């Protein structure tokens, strides 16, 4: 895959 | 007696605690004296994280395109910059709550205390370890970039580890907080994957000398090993080196089981070599190498059960 | 991603916990408004404890005889009463760190963090489970009598455990805040064993839909199982019976992986007939039941990863 | 054995 940045919106 | 993967107590971390937002985006960040730390994704929508350059759209924003709320109080950000993956958000009132505290990068086979955090609300706290691949097994979802980790040590807390992001194997990567990476990772959205791991040689005798000043001793044996012959062996199945450095630290758990190091690695030795065959250690079916030298000491009793 | 041991975050707890000392004899307390709540042995000699009278005891005691330290304060006893296996003192400041709390008394099986603290200052923070027999598999020292395990629902801390003394196995035994002991088992020096355990089996089922969440379906099959003929297999096992009950509480988890109940109950019998055979399930070769079903949902995502 | 309370001295 590519990776996950765990910000939220 | 007894033996938990155990934390160290929050609340000097939890007083840090702040949700940052900038446009669409919102991450955790730790408010010490009148400056917030946090990822420097905030500033980035998802589109930015193909090829971000950081420099270009961090110059694009101003103080007020930052909201810092901490719990009830929006704090005016008042000055910023960027240090490595990190942004530094001077703000105009300094933490009351700031404990005495360092930052520290740690060395893989080190262990923390993780306080997953949500929109600037802590949400749960637990240990782990970084790994020699240099990612860590913790348990985030999403809002969780920001959280911290840290050791405490007589009311100073260490902060080792700010969260940015989880890579395909479902591990997590994330900076020290200068915003440094641990391992080869980067802040955007591009093919990263964690190297292959290996265990942490060091930390399993040190769980299996916890479990020996815990009473038990079924998994010892006679034999003793050569440094040089253990770590033959710790090649084969994907152990670290144990190193003379790593064999003084085990001095003082030694010392008071009387097993010598070189005796615990013929008994890891043999567990290597021959499973445990249905029985368990400290409640575990497998080797755990979580715990340092450090941690067993400050958790078990200095009377071993004999 | 991923699934650890989480604790609640404890600095809310932090905040309460003093040392009390009565003539030779300190421990931890834990002071509410104007309250501290102890464990009563407190009054006790080791000799006291062969086979005490707490009321013909504690009548010798005045206020004056209990020193309480919060910090670098000390605070004066201006009452005393016996509840139980519990001391109340009246204090004459009410502790400006008191959190919304209540006092719960849980069933087996539900889970909760502990504080571990000596001499009123915390030392580590651990998740546990209420065994069926009425012990918990904690980590105490000497020092640690008079700490508190406790839940968190939105910022009100639900107390539910005391620690008073450990069993011949390494297990412990304590009270709810209320004084009343968990089990069996009293506060005496005297003849006392943890009954024979089992497994918490509505719990093994909710951290296989926690696996499932996670990405994870090795362990499943195509197989389905009646709630009676699982049980007998669960009796075999030494696992607790499932209930209609348990089944209902684990609606949500399989509404959101789309397996039924009685199919992980399918799953989880073939694990218990075939064992592992070298594989692992989130980290663990052994099947862990020290995860409720409140427990799953609150740590992992509500999107599972299909 | 008996049982062990965890006071302190």
């Amino acid at each position: 895959s590519g990776v996950t940045f765990q910000s939220a919106v | 007696s007894g033996f938990r993967k155990m934390a160290f107590p929050s609340g000097k971390v939890e007083g840090c605690m702040v949700q940052v937002t900038c446009g669409t985006t919102t991450l955790n960040g730790l408010w010490l004296d009148d400056v917030v730390y946090c990822p420097r994704a905030v500033i980035c929508t998802s589109e930015d994280m193909l090829n971000p350059n950081y420099e270009d759209l961090l110059i694009r924003k101003s103080n007020h395109n930052f909201l810092v709320q901490a719990g009830n109080v929006q704090l005016r950000v008042i000055g910023h910059s960027m240090q490595n993956c990190v942004l530094k958000l001077k703000v105009d009132t300094a933490n009351p709550k700031t404990p005495k505290y360092k930052f520290v990068r740690i060395q893989p086979g080190q262990t923390f205390s993780v306080l997953a955090c949500y929109n600037g609300s802590p949400s749960g706290v637990y240990q782990c370890a970084m790994r020699p691949n240099f990612t860590i097994k913790g348990s985030f979802l999403n809002g969780s970039c920001g959280s911290v980790g840290f050791n405490i040590d007589y009311d100073c807390v260490s902060f080792c580890y700010m969260h940015h992001m989880e890579l395909p194997t479902g591990v997590h990567a994330g900076t020290d907080l200068e915003g440094n990476f641990y391992g080869p990772f980067v802040d955007r959205q591009t093919a990263q994957a964690a190297g292959t791991d290996t265990t942490i040689t060091v930390n399993v005798l040190a769980w299996l000398y916890a479990a020996v000043i815990n009473g038990d001793r079924w998994f010892l044996n006679r034999f003793t090993t050569t440094l040089n012959d253990f770590n033959l062996v710790a090649m084969k199945y994907n152990y670290e080196p144990l190193t003379q450095d790593h064999v003084d630290i085990l001095g003082p758990l030694s010392a008071q089981t009387g097993i010598a190091v070189l005796d615990m690695c013929a008994s890891l030795k043999e567990l290597l070599q021959n499973g445990m065959n249905g029985r368990t250690i400290l409640g575990s079916a497998l080797l755990e190498d979580e715990f340092t030298p450090f941690d067993v000491v400050r958790q078990c009793s200095g009377v071993t059960f004999q």
